[PDB]
């Protein structure tokens, strides 16, 4: 109930991507209030099954983080995003991973 | 180590 | 100068079971511990290596205490519906943090203990440790419980206490992990915009602790008021990363240099787009 915080959403790899080079996609999510959320990474529209999560944790303004990652080898044509549904938002965000970001 | 102390309920 | 911190959270469900509770410990900016009320087998399980030293009696006594405070926070989540009048349908979320910070001879600066009802400060330990501050009327309620059943007293025992040799003990076995500063790996990066601009981008990636300052300067002036920040983010290795971009004009480049300050730098580091 009460208040609502509405999820700041970043999709990023832990290391600078390489073509062909074995890295980890990340999607950090973070600045939202309740902790109830759904968090997908996708592969050219496909979810990923193998994604990890970090434990449930919240920062100095009360608002959750949280961290899904998955083991990946970035390609010129393959295409990731991570898709993030919670109470606040009407429709699900997809947001697109871009290597420069 | 988190408080061994049960902490009382609101 | 170093932390501990317990975070908590527990959610309640409209009858779709009782509440699940989840804690994280974190020294400074590293997790090490945690516990899912939800998970098949529930028990304190290691986040990071130098808790790994900790023996069977550890995890089995730490499982005692969450599994304790499962339990005590669905009974305040039962009173927090009563205290506000809400119906038993809604599920609502109750926070808490506590800890200490201890200074470089290992002595406390600081005790902390906070709750969270619904996203809102709820009730907080005062820096005393003796008294409360309650943000409304409901947490009055928790405020003349708690001063009757001297809970405050319990509170600072933990914290002037148990706390600051738990956080002593973490720092000798996790020495050279916690008072390691990783400095960031620094970058620039040029995307043309247009014909008339073009972002630069500055890296600073694999950096620990999370706290750190990149500001972008044109001829040694802050352009700070033009700077796009992203929110600090974990890499998932317990590291950190974070950029700063800023548009220029095609051609003024060579002008811009971006300031990194990190922990783990001696000095301030200046860094300049490479064509």
């Amino acid at each position: 109930e009460a208040i609502q915080r509405t999820p700041k959403i970043q999709v990023y790899s832990r290391h600078p991507a390489e073509n062909g080079k074995s890295n980890f996609l990340n999607c950090y999510v973070s600045g939202f209030h309740p902790s109830d959320i759904e968090v997908d990474l996708l592969k050219n529209g496909e979810r990923i099954e193998k994604v990890e999560h970090s434990d449930l944790s919240f920062s100095k303004d009360w608002s959750f983080y949280l961290l899904y990652y998955t083991e990946f080898t970035p390609t010129e044509k393959d295409e990731y995003a991570c898709r993030v549904n919670h109470v606040t938002l009407s429709q699900p965000k997809i947001v697109k991973w871009d290597r420069d970001m | 180590s988190p408080n061994g102390t049960i902490r009382n309920i609101l | 100068s170093h932390s501990m911190r317990y975070f908590y959270t527990s959610v309640s469900r409209p009858g779709r079971g009782e509440p699940r509770f989840i804690s994280v410990g974190y020294v400074d900016d590293t997790q090490f511990v945690r516990f899912d009320s939800d998970a098949a087998s529930p028990r304190e399980e290691p986040r990071a290596p130098w808790i790994e030293q900790e023996g069977p009696e550890y995890w089995d006594r730490n499982t005692q205490i969450y599994k304790a405070q499962a339990q005590t926070d669905r009974e305040s989540l039962r009173n927090l519906r009563g205290y506000y009048n809400q119906s038993e349908a809604g599920s609502h979320t109750l926070q808490s943090m506590y800890g200490c910070d201890v200074g470089p001879d290992g002595r406390l600066l600081r005790g902390h203990d906070q709750y969270a009802y619904d996203g809102k400060d709820y009730i907080a330990l005062n820096e005393d440790l003796r008294s409360w501050t309650a943000a409304d009327t409901a947490a009055q309620i928790t405020q003349r419980k708690w001063e009757a059943a001297r809970e405050a007293e319990q509170r600072r025992a933990y914290l002037e206490g148990e706390c600051v040799e738990w956080l002593r003990r973490y720092l000798e076995n996790g020495k050279d992990k916690l008072e390691r500063a990783d400095p960031p790996k620094t970058h620039v990066t040029h995307h043309p915009i247009s014909d008339h601009e073009a972002t630069l981008r500055c890296w600073a990636l694999g950096f620990y602790p999370a706290e750190i300052t990149l500001t972008w300067q044109r001829d040694g002036e802050d352009q700070t008021q033009d700077t796009e920040l992203v929110e600090t983010r974990p890499a998932g290795d317990r590291t950190f990363q974070k950029w700063a971009a800023v548009v220029v004009p095609s051609g003024e480049e060579q002008r811009y240099t971006c300031h990194v300050q990190h922990e783990g730098l001696p000095k301030p580091l200046t860094l300049r787009w490479e064509p």
